[PDB]
């Protein structure tokens, strides 16, 4: 393809895109690209550009674990939109290397899901929703440097950020302007 | 008209899936037979597959409200909400036909409901108090410990009428009258 | 016919999803029972899942308009608009069955409505004054501060009838009458 | 039957979506109540979401045709065409319940209609004279300049009944007869 | 029942989309009112969006057949076939409400009909004699040259009732009778 | 493909097309192409030809940020249609290098969206719609040089421009005629 | 593919096909091919063969602007069908180089569209439909050499042409017969 | 692909297939193949094998014009089925080079279509259906050598031919038997 | 493709992904990759990264048998999610080489299925469901080192694990943290 050819040429320049919703297919190819780029050269930065409406928690936790366990520093770039798992992986970049492009908008909100089945199933989904929500808020409190009480309070409904508001809040470390 | 002659002889026929509209009909019928003769026993025939918890507790509270004793008779099936309504009859007047099936199981969301996790902690706290209320109701009427019913309604517990008598859902398995 | 005998004994039965057609039936019934005897209390039975704000405030204003006191009785459910109609009864006459559920939650758009941002600033100002009117209505009838109700109806607030009495939605949890 | 007793007391109940069949019912009812007593006021209850311009101007012309004064009462909603029918009542007799909503907005094509540009210059000239006729009608009945209404119905203009009185849509916000 | 009292006062209400079943009802009603009193004028109320040419010419021929004069009154819309039925009233008795819309346009195939070109030369010769018959009918009743109507019904020609009077579709725009 | 082959050969000549609605997929491949062309040669102009009915704000803000942060001058070309985000990215080109082909039509209008959910969700969507609409109008006022009051007044409904009207208004800098 | 391979080999011989409805996808690849062929050699003719039921006005105006601003002479060929935008781009060829194959049929008709939305939206769509219809008729009057009053009169309904009738009317300049 | 690879290898041997319904996509690639083969060698025959249920008139008129204006002799081969536009393009081959394989069946019938829209639209479609039907019958009378009165009489309903009946009627010139 | 190209380059580095639901298509290509990598070099470890919501028992038993009968040590990696068959194949790795990335979540639950048909069919499906459930619990008791009574008790409903809980329970052998 052409779109795959341009992404392949940026993969040679160690630039990978999270440009869709974070489902398991886009997460596995990003985890594959991070493992491929960390094996190719383990000292150069990987530039991950986020244009994402967010997606699955476990898909983004796969990316986040692959970002952390890579010996490379994953530079993240809020490119237009970093909503949900997109803001998470944005803020999951290497400290000092989390960037927002100046008109990117960062959406922060508690995870969405769905309860189904019997009341014993839903009681276990609810226990696990409380575990996921506590862990997502703990990591956003670790990324942004905000207290977990403020992360939980702001991620009650949708909490939108501009690039300057995300810089003050702690998702990104710089707003690049050239 | 055979449903009128049931109702003229004070027999409320449940019959269908317990939903809002089925619950609305029975509460209309439980209170009219309450007003016609509050000292004469209302009979409730149950052949329902259940469903609905607020429709359950609409029928349940109304048949507990009325002055008349409710004679619950299970015909071929009392599942979910209907087995609770079957136990909701007055003690000594809870009946079942010999090949009727009593199916007790914990409340369940039919289909996924979406939402934020704060929305889903409340929909899960709701079905948890739907579950405890189903077990507290079924413990008042079966004489069990309500943790026993939680162990028993963990899965679908199909009761034959002879072992719904031993469970306490019904009080009498109906003997046949064929004069033959 | 059991719905006729409810209405002949001045009982309006809400029963279904509050939409336009359900609101149109009740306002037709609230005014006829107003004209039959304006000094005798209309009873409103509520087993509704709610829905509709203009259908809510059509039923709400009409049951506030009529000379007759409205006795609201929650049967198994008063979710969304129906819990506002449940509080809309006259003080001292707001009743609920013991296992009835009262569900209060802020107004919500069922499904996305598209449009320009100038169109959506007005549809959002509409649901904001739908929200304040739901809270101002529910503060006149529960005796709360309307910012307390905004904190409480932030999510789905399921009230048991005993704690809908403490909330002020109803005034009396109905005791049972079974001769027993 | 509560809709019959409204109509026997000369109350036409709009209630539903203004389409052809809803317009056909009201014009049948406006002329029968014209023939029963042309000097006694017809009351028109409006809980409609609107819709239809030829169905609007069928109801509009008929309620302007009849000898009887039309008392328009908005119940919970008068949107689009129904708010024009709400203003179409006789002056001094246009009423609204306190939490009723009046929604005035310019005419709109529900869905795309295809065609050649000569076909679409006529369908656009039609909705333009639908727009001017909606504004000329609503200026006769609100006392505004019809360019003011064009500025106001540029978007959806939701009016509360107290500010539909100030706008001229209604003449009286209805006071209650139970003080709660 | 308001449609019965229209028909008892010799008013046929068109109301809906002119199709077969709507045409079948009116011809049943045109001939009964012909048999009840052939010297007393049948009134035909038209709020139709039109449609159908054989259903048009079924209603058209029957209202031309009967001994009674047909008073056609356009309520909010007399489109396509219905505008031809509106002109089909007797001269001097063709009425329209002031904001009624008269829409005349040439016949059209709703949807594509397939076939061989010999099949389509006949379906095109059919809609051509549907077109000439629509124009020859509308020239007998408007007093135009039938080539003028071909130029005018080339596209959708929306007529206001005041300019459907000038066109010859109707004879009188109805004045209002609100005693005020 | 052939269509991808012709676009690849114009990518070699530093000509990229915005030829669809601006969704996240077309935005990410344009952002990839701008990053690929700015890394290939950081001094030659990138010709971005707009034939677009517009699209997502955040997708177009991703393109706009990639256009600005590229060291290349992004020459934009209204090719037939620049509507919604298409006129935005047209007017987002380098000043002096925003072109309209002589029969391109530029559609300018306030952003479209959708409110959904609870009244606390919709109140936050409305706050964010007011932020997006203010920022879109601020940038169109920066691009065209018009006052933001005129941008807000003209982008109330659809506001169509010919190539000559867009030249007077300020979306493009030239109408090329050869 | 094979179909893409045959089109690629004719693109090497500077023969491009408008063979579908003129939507934005087919227009952008034709505009890409005209820009690619004018950059490859700016003096050889580009043969554009039209087999088209017509399509979008703005898509065809993108092609028409790319045909005019190309330094090449775009020879157009009515190949079977040139309807709507297909006759427009046929007649938009270089004068002297607009050809009809002898059994091509040219359909000329006013533009089709759709009005939707509120009455203020539709009033602006109608103003813009009057602008598009005036501009389409002005260019067909420029192409064919007919008066704009005759273009407007003939493009009221469908107006069909044979190759000989289109030669007399002015859409094509020759009917090639070999 | 494989199917495209076998067709590409027969395109090298100047054998092209009309093997589908004649729509604009199959017509444009055949017109592309005839233009490609006539440009590759303008003196060798092109073998067009027809296995077609027929299709669009204007699509087949595009092929027929490309067959005639090619300097090559288009040898046509009824391969199984030449119904509708398939018999037309079969009989449109070079005289002496129109072949039927011995169990091909040739279906001849007047064109099918559809009338829609207003009565002024349908009256123009009917005038154009009479033009297309007269021109299709004129060319079948030219191809087969039959009178146009017999062509019109036989193409009233479906008129089926075997290979021997099509040889007597004039669609093909030989029935090859090896 | 690009996604297939990155997976091919990790297949060269002996890194394969279970990144979807375990159906027969994903199982056969993993079994093909394990057979291909064990034939390529029979002494180097194969890194199988699990990001899976689980899937078919027999598909995962195909993978598990291919993992065991490979002479290579299959290092497994819980990458985000190992649910159902994904936790099974995670715990099916070589002892000492079963890894959880630090925010992977492991879902353990009894198998799901469906009974259908007559009562003699369903009685045989139930016998086979008891065989599959006993064998799945026996192998999870072998993998984790837990008693089969605890495996059966915990896999009654959904039993979620963090990476640290899965390390204590026995699904993984290490939580890699770099
Ligand atoms: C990511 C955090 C910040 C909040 C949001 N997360 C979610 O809503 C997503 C919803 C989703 C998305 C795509 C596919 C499947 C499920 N959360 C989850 O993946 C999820 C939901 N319930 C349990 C475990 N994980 B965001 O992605 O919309
Ligand atoms: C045993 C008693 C509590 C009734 C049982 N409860 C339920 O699962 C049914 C489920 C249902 C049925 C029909 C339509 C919608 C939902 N009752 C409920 O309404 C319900 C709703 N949410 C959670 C739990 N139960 B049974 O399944 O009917
Ligand atoms: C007390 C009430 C107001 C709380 C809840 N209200 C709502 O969510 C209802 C549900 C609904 C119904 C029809 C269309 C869209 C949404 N909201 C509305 O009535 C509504 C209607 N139009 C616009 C905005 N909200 B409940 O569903 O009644
Ligand atoms: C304010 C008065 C004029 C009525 C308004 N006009 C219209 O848009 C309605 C259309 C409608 C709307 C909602 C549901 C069904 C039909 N009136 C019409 O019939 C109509 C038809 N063409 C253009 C404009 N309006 B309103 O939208 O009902
Ligand atoms: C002005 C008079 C002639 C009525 C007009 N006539 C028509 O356009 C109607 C619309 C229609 C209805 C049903 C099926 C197909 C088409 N034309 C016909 O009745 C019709 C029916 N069959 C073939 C051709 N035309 B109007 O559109 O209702
Ligand atoms: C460029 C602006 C000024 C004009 C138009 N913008 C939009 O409508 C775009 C297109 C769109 C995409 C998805 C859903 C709804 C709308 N709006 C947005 O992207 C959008 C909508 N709501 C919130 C944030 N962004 B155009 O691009 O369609
Ligand atoms: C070329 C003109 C004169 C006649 C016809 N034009 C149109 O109907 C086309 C409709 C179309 C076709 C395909 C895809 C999208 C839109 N015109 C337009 O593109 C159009 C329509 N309304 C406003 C602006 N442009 B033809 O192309 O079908
Ligand atoms: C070849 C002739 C004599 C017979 C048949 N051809 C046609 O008439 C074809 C069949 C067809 C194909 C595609 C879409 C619609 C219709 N018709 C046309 O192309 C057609 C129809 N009406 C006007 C102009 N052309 B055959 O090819 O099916
Ligand atoms: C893997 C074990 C631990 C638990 C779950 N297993 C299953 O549900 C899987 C998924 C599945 C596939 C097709 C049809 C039904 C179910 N079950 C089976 O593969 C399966 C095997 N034999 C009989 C019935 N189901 B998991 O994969 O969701």
């Amino acid at each position: 393809s052409l779109t795959d050819s341009v992404y392949e040429r940026l993969l040679s320049e160690r630039i990978i895109f999270l440009g869709s919703e974070v489902n398991d297919e886009i997460a596995n190819r990003l985890c594959a690209q991070i493992l491929l780029l960390a094996a190719e050269d383990a000292s150069k930065d990987i530039s991950l550009y986020i244009n994402s409406p967010g997606g699955s928690i476990s898909a983004g936790m796969a990316i986040y674990d692959t970002m952390v366990l890579a010996p490379c520093d994953i530079a993240t770039y809020a490119m237009g939109m970093a909503a949900s798992m997109g803001e998470f992986l944005l803020a999951a970049g290497t400290k000092g290397k989390r960037y927002a492009l100046p008109h990117a908008r960062i959406l922060m909100h508690q995870p969405l899901g769905g309860v189904t089945g019997s009341a014993a199933d839903i009681a276990i989904q609810a226990e696990q929703f409380a575990v996921i929500k506590k862990e997502m808020f703990r990591l956003n409190a670790e990324f942004t440097g905000q207290p977990i009480e403020r992360i939980e309070a702001d991620s009650d409904r949708d909490r939108w950020f501009t690039a300057a508001e995300a810089l003050e809040y702690g998702f990104v470390d710089h707003i690049i302007t050239r | 008209n055979p449903y009128n002659k049931l109702f003229e002889e004070r027999i409320i026929f449940l019959g269908v899936q317990v939903d809002d509209a089925s619950a609305n009909d029975i509460m209309a019928q439980l209170l009219v037979l309450e007003s016609l003769d509050p000292d004469r026993d209302i009979t409730m025939y149950i052949n329902s597959p259940g469903g609905g918890f607020t429709s359950l507790m609409a029928i349940y509270d109304t048949m507990q409200y009325v002055r008349a004793d409710i004679q619950t008779v299970c015909l071929g099936q009392a599942a979910s909400a209907a087995a609770v309504l079957l136990a909701a009859g007055t003690p000594g007047k809870r009946m079942a036909l010999p090949n009727a099936r009593v199916l007790i199981h914990q409340p369940s969301l039919s289909g996924v409901i979406q939402g934020q996790f704060s929305d889903l902690e409340i929909q899960a706290a709701e079905i948890e108090r739907m579950r405890t209320l189903m077990e507290t109701t079924l413990a008042r009427h079966t004489g069990k410990d309500a943790g026993v019913i939680r162990k028993d309604t963990d899965r679908d517990k199909i009761l034959t009428a002879e072992e719904a008598k031993d469970y306490g859902i019904i009080d009498t398995v109906l003997e046949y009258r064929k004069l033959s």
